[PDB]
């Protein structure tokens, strides 16, 4: 209900659905480990790739 | 006593028997860059003895019908040895100066000076359409001077050097809000200011941005009776402090 | 947009080449198409619209004017006036208009 | 908080652990940081990647389509099938991904315009518009004076001028588990007919009309429709469209060079 | 379906209101601040800073640096007046363009006391004494040294030091005073008389000068913010 | 509470501690209080310096710029780069400091005016305006009937007459850590070109236009823009501008005396 | 609760304590209650003096002044100094006391009126008015098309027709500790000039004007201003004004009898 | 997006209503009050004060 | 906040000033003892005034 | 009959606002999601991916 | 949330940003000790400056 | 604005100098430009607009009237009427108008 902003701010849900809530804007999570390094064996930085 | 000071930096020393206290910027003492505020992605260099010393600019004569003088600060030391040399090969760099101006006279002269260091001094042209060019806005450790007459209009790229407006379009009296000291030939002999790094970014280039300006405006003009020395020179000696640079490159 | 010197005085001798420069830089808020004009007040004398030149407008000056640089979209609007004569005294206006900025240059040529 | 990583200090080393040389054949992008090829200072970094997320990149309204319909005419009314293929400033933002999943927030900005009337002393009251939404399969009206408009249980909205623009929310209406912005493969088991056409993203039509009658002079109106993808999740990113679009159905194009050119390789 | 009623004062745009507003760019991460030196926090950190007073206007010493020099020469007779000006720090044509003036010209009601630092910028062998008097209003201006030493005054001596701070007190019936030129709330007059002549040894100039500063004490305050009458404009730039 | 200090009583002393004489050379302003040069009574002081703070001095709206655009014309629409240099009643309040830092609250007061139409029985419905904001670098429209208006993801606001004036809030958008109201130094490393020009404070443009069409008679409108600096912090104060401004770019001026003059030094 | 006192019973006494006879010379008004000169019954009294208090007697809005200004004219705009001396239905309620202290709540009821236009097919959109408040000492505008209006930091309010009347609140703005509805004594130390004039109650001016332009036909408007003294405290009551007011500055009058007369003393 | 409904009696200006209002000058510090003698607090502190009665009018 | 009326009623302050609150209407206090009997020695009702 | 006041900025359509809205089809049960591989979550998972640079334009 | 005014007043934050909150108006703090006396050695009032 | 005596009666003999004073003070709410008029009702006789005098308006009185003080912006609008004659009977109106105030003075001169 009450959460922090970019202090605090208050949000209340009125309608009885789920597609009526406002935007989330606060799903901060990333994981590039599936686009940058999509290889089977782990690759260490220092040691050579071969 | 309480009249003498002895300032030392690097391998140079300044000693004055008669002088007033020293005014230290806006209350802060110049230091290096903390790492909460740093923005460069690499490691800076710190000579720290090769640059932090007292360079002495050229001299100026205080005639009776004088108007004023100004120096653009991180531009006047462009030719002073290792400071000017590190100012060329790098790309960024911050400093903090310890300005010291000194003008001595006997007990039979009279006069007064206003030693002010206006930050971010933007000047206005003589023609309302143009802007002052570089050659007539500053000089390498040389003193450009104000005037007592309004500069004409037919001049293309010149500076409006009417002293009662300080060139910036502001009233000349209100300049005391900046850090300043009065050279008063009655009791004072030397004025000294310690100016930290004042800018809205942690580091900046030094060939495109003169982020200070040391002005000297004689309020009570020099005067003397016949017989005394008719030549009273002024000399300012500036000294960087806590300097560091970034971003090596070629000469330029 | 911004011209380096909005007005100045130039002096050349009759029978020489007259350099009437027009430099500018581009602020970030400028992203429209480029347009460059040139006027004379004794009337367009040369245009640059759509990256193509249209410059047959002033019958008194036919071929006697042409741009200098080959990078006209970089801040060069200067013109090469050749073979100066006595009927070429008048104020010039280097009117450049890139959306949404505008800047001029008043070159008063005297001979 | 989604903060970026700071940089750690380094010293001039001389060892056998080379971070610079790697093998780009393995399809594994490099992972070096400047602290591994030069001397760096420990810089605390407070920058944040919040304004680059998906819901900060997509949840912004964008015009999709707009139609006009005159008052003083028979069957003066606008229809429109619901699809995002038509406007290109929004189409390209949705092609960066292959399988999207979002619920919607429409918004209509209806305006009017008085037509060249001919009688004297023309004066009309405020207008009222109706924006009827027909699911895929329902009955469609044929003219304005028709009984499919009132006697209906479809979702519609009534709006009159001088007020705030209407707005309704539409949940995720699809047969699969994500809208497909691309679909390679025919739609008939015999592999004939149209090529890139899919039932997965159909959403119905939109019928709009006046509610008042013809008082004394025609009034042409105009309605603009605005999307707003919320709760969005994207899958299988995709390179951005380069060649100019030509049609709304397929992805036809004309070949065009990769980039604008320069005078020489060293300038 | 909550029931509400719209009170008068709706759908109006008050120029000095404070309300929340929808953001134009959401989740914008501003750049972190920097400890820039010299942070002002209240415009009464500017009224505390001295600034020279152009108290020698004289219609021709105005377009020059002579407006700030107060003529002081070796007189022959005793008890002469050096200068004098009414004290209306927002309406007078002397304390108007000082650093106190362009802060007062934004407000309307002020209060507190005012200091007046003087500085003898003369020779090094010359002496003298001056009488800085401040006569509260009610009568005219004082015209003889015998009259002005009846009010509040300091008897300044010049020696090693080179200043003397006449602080005009806050003596007024009302808790404030207008900054416009009024008559119901006058604030008196300031004068400065020769106590003893200005004597000098031989071969030393007899024409000395004096500068005068102005500032506010630590009980200054203002109120009722307005706009300045100084800056005009006819078209945009 | 920000109360001012009261005054303490005093007695007639005769000692060697002189508070009056000091040295103004040291650049140190005096610090005396009337209780040190005369006899004073202990007066409790309740005055407050609240209405002189920074946020009570700046957070007040002020018109910045206003443009007009006719309806019945091609490319009838107003553009404006965002800068506070143009109006002088607000420019001078922002020159008192050198480095400001604030977020903004715009407000537009749009009005209309019927033009000298020529047909008979002119009657137009309510109007709707659009105020499009283009960041520095985006694509700019060329005419009103253009497709950069709808198909866009820039922040814009739609407003119709007879309602409250629109208002949006803009956070601190800059590259440095404060807006610079002054910048001495060129913008090219060769020290050529314009003198006092900085990228630090650029904010983009503002494009506005009608949304309705040309019914029967032209309508010229007018939009006024109002700033409101909030959360403001100021640094490095500065003397107030004396000479009259002449241009919007630089600080050019013509020299003018310090003050208006009087008849004699003693009057 | 502010209840009145009840009355207590009494019995027929015969004693030396006479409550009736007293001495009116002492300036001490009597204090007897009917229970002291006759036989009374114990009557519980529930009456309340609430609706006679000060804040129930003054906190009611009352028109003060109203001006008109045409659209199609140069310098068509209304000015007004702020004073309550002009209307007499409110002036008399404020003379009952000498030193009042209250904060205010203005309210403007702006109306329009179409003037005798001459062209054909006149039609104007909604109007917008501005009501600018200038403190005592600020710069005053000279015409409508002037740059003291927008580029200003004075408190002003923008209002358009068809909505609720605007309203702002003004705190206690004075130099003393109470407004003086009377002031005997001159304003120059030489005792010359105007007699009853005081700087203590000045409040500035009020400038109002149109915001639209001259479309096709003039429009004369009208603004009415309403006070509302809140938080009021009154001091030193005063007899009520009898003779008719004649001027707004002083208290001049013509002598008139005390009361209307009757035919004989016994009727 | 709270749902509200506007009851009759809106957008009206009742002459004797009591509502809050936005301030015209924010953070104005009024001058402190003074114990001025003779403070009335209810107009029934005036009806208690005697006053002579003109009971001999007689038209002259 | 919550107080009685001429049952109860609820009032909430919104703006951050003091001259913005609604009217009080409920300062019921009187003291005619400074207008009726402004004399130095107390006057008793029953006993004569002299 | 709650008293309210409408602040400036009403009855406007900001292009980048976030408010609730009445549902068009109530009680619509969406189809359950599927663990589709390759889920992007921030456009800075695309700047990390190498791409060849056309650094030999030369107009032909 | 609830604080005092120039009695009390209540404020609630609605939007989920920071540049949307109302003005502060209540940062009452000053320190002229960096503009009035910007000197290195402390200056006492009574004793002379030299 | 406020005039000290909005109307009075003055009596002078023929051949004397007639003093028709017009004093005023300035309330704080007055900050506009200054304007001073003078009328006669047997028609402007002298103006003061823009700090400059324009006073050739009444042919019967040429040079026979001129302001007294040298500080006309301080509250002095008096006129020095010299050489009184018999055709100079009429009511005078000292109309001063400083934004936003106005004040008059009705001097009925009889001889």
């Amino acid at each position: 209900q009450v959460s922090t902003q970019k202090i605090h701010y208050t949000n209340i849900n009125y309608y009885k659905d789920a597609a009526s809530n406002s935007a989330n804007r606060q799903d901060f999570t990333q994981d590039p480990g599936k686009f940058t390094e999509p290889v089977k064996d782990i690759m260490v930085k220092t040691m050579p790739a071969l | 006593s309480d009249r003498v000071r002895s300032i030392t930096l690097g391998n140079s020393t300044i000693t004055t028997q008669e002088c007033a206290n020293v005014v230290v910027g806006y209350g802060v003492w110049p230091e290096y860059l903390k790492d909460n505020e740093a923005t460069a992605e690499d490691q800076p260099t710190q000579p720290d003895v090769a640059t932090c010393r007292f360079y002495t600019l050229e001299s100026v004569q205080w005639m009776k019908n004088s108007a004023g003088w100004w120096w653009k600060l991180p531009d006047a030391l462009s030719q002073m040895g290792l400071f000017g040399q590190n100012m060329q090969y790098h790309y960024l760099g911050r400093t903090g100066y310890t300005i010291h101006v000194q003008c001595n006279a006997s007990k039979f002269h009279q006069g007064c000076l206003l030693v002010v260091c206006v930050p971010e001094a933007e000047m206005g042209c003589s023609n309302l359409n143009n802007t002052p060019e570089f050659s007539e806005l500053s000089g390498g450790d040389s003193a450009r001077m104000f005037t007592d007459t309004q500069v004409g209009e037919s001049n293309a790229k010149k500076v409006q050097t009417a002293v009662w407006n300080a060139g910036m379009g502001v009233g000349v009296g209100n300049l005391t809000i900046f850090p300043h000291q009065w050279i008063n030939l009655r009791t004072n002999n030397s004025a000294t200011l310690v100016m930290p790094y004042i800018n809205s970014v942690p580091m900046d280039n030094m060939f495109r941005h003169n982020n200070l300006t040391l002005m000297i405006i004689p309020f009570v003009p020099l005067n003397y009776s016949e017989g005394s020395s008719p030549y009273v020179p002024i000399t300012v000696t500036i000294a960087p402090m806590c300097a560091e640079y970034n971003g090596l490159r070629l000469a330029s | 947009l911004s011209i380096t010197t909005p007005e100045e005085m130039i002096e050349k001798a009759k029978g020489e080449t007259a350099y009437l420069p027009c430099k500018f830089t581009l602020s970030p808020e400028d992203q429209g198409p480029l347009d460059i004009e040139w006027l004379i007040s004794p009337q367009v004398i040369i245009l640059y619209s759509g990256d193509k030149i249209y410059d047959d407008y002033y019958p008194d000056l036919k071929g006697r004017v042409h741009f200098t640089s080959n990078d006209l979209k970089s801040g060069d609007a200067s013109i090469n006036v050749t073979n100066l004569q006595l009927s070429d005294i008048g104020t010039y206006q280097c009117k450049v208009k890139k959306a949404p900025g505008v800047a001029n240059k008043k070159i008063h040529l005297v001979v | 908080v989604a903060r970026v990583a700071d940089t750690i200090s380094s010293r001039p080393t001389n060892s056998e652990s080379i971070p610079a040389l790697t093998a780009a054949e393995t399809g594994h992008t490099s992972q070096v940081v400047p602290s591994d090829t030069m001397q760096t200072r420990h810089v605390k970094n407070y920058h944040s990647r919040s304004e680059s997320s998906i819901e900060n990149f997509l949840c912004r309204s964008a015009c999709v389509y707009y139609a006009t319909y005159t008052n003083n005419s028979k069957k003066g009314f606008a229809e429109w099938v619901i699809n995002t293929r038509q406007v290109a400033q929004l189409r390209r933002k949705l092609e960066l991904f292959t399988y999207l999943r979002f619920d919607l927030e429409l918004t209509f900005v209806i305006t009017s315009a008085q037509q060249p009337s001919t009688a004297s002393s023309v004066d009309a009251p405020v207008q009222t518009h109706q924006i009827m939404y027909v699911p895929p399969g329902g009955p469609v009206p044929t003219k304005v004076k028709d009984y499919a408009w009132q006697t209906s249980t479809n979702p519609s909205v009534f709006w009159t001028e001088g007020n705030a623009p209407p707005r309704m929310s539409i949940p995720f209406i699809s047969i699969g588990n994500a809208y497909s912005c691309f679909y390679d493969g025919w739609t008939q088991f015999s592999r004939n007919g149209v090529y890139g056409i899919n039932t997965l993203n159909n959403m119905g039509t939109l019928y709009m009309r006046h509610v008042n009658e013809a008082g004394q002079g025609p009034i042409k109106s105009t309605v603009r429709i605005y999307f707003k993808p919320k709760h969005v999740k994207a899958w299988v990113p995709r390179p951005p469209r380069l060649c100019q679009y030509e049609k709304q159905k397929n992805v036809n194009f004309s070949p065009i060079g990769v980039t604008t050119s320069r005078t020489d390789i060293i300038t | 379906g909550l029931p509400v009623m719209t009170t008068p004062g709706s759908t109006q745009f008050l120029t000095s209101d404070d309300f929340q507003s929808p953001s134009a760019m959401p989740q914008f991460d501003v750049t972190p601040e920097m400890q820039i030196p010299g942070r002002v926090n209240n415009l009464m950190e500017i009224a505390e800073v001295d600034s020279v007073v152009p108290v020698n206007n004289t219609e021709d010493n105005v377009s020059s640096l002579k407006a700030y020099q107060i003529p002081v020469q070796s007189n022959s007779d005793n008890g002469k007046q050096v200068f004098g000006f009414p004290l209306q720090p927002g309406a007078n044509n002397v304390l108007n363009r000082t650093l106190l003036g362009e802060i007062l010209n934004y407000y309307t009601h002020w209060s507190g006391s005012i200091k007046l630092t003087f500085m003898f910028c003369g020779s090094a062998m010359a002496t003298g004494k001056f009488l800085l008097a401040y006569s509260p209003p009610g009568a005219g201006v004082p015209k003889n040294r015998k009259d002005a030493m009846l009010g509040t005054h300091v008897i300044w001596d010049v020696g090693l030091q080179s200043s003397c701070v006449l602080c005009v007190p806050w003596i007024s019936q009302t808790h404030y005073r207008y900054v416009v030129e009024d008559e119901y709330t006058a604030a008196g007059y300031v004068t400065c008389w020769y106590q003893t002549n200005i004597v000098v040894p031989a071969d030393v100039q007899s024409s000395c000068d004096i500068l005068c500063f102005v500032s506010a004490c630590n009980d200054f305050s203002v109120r009722m913010l307005k706009d300045t009458p100084f800056i005009r404009q006819d078209t945009f730039y």
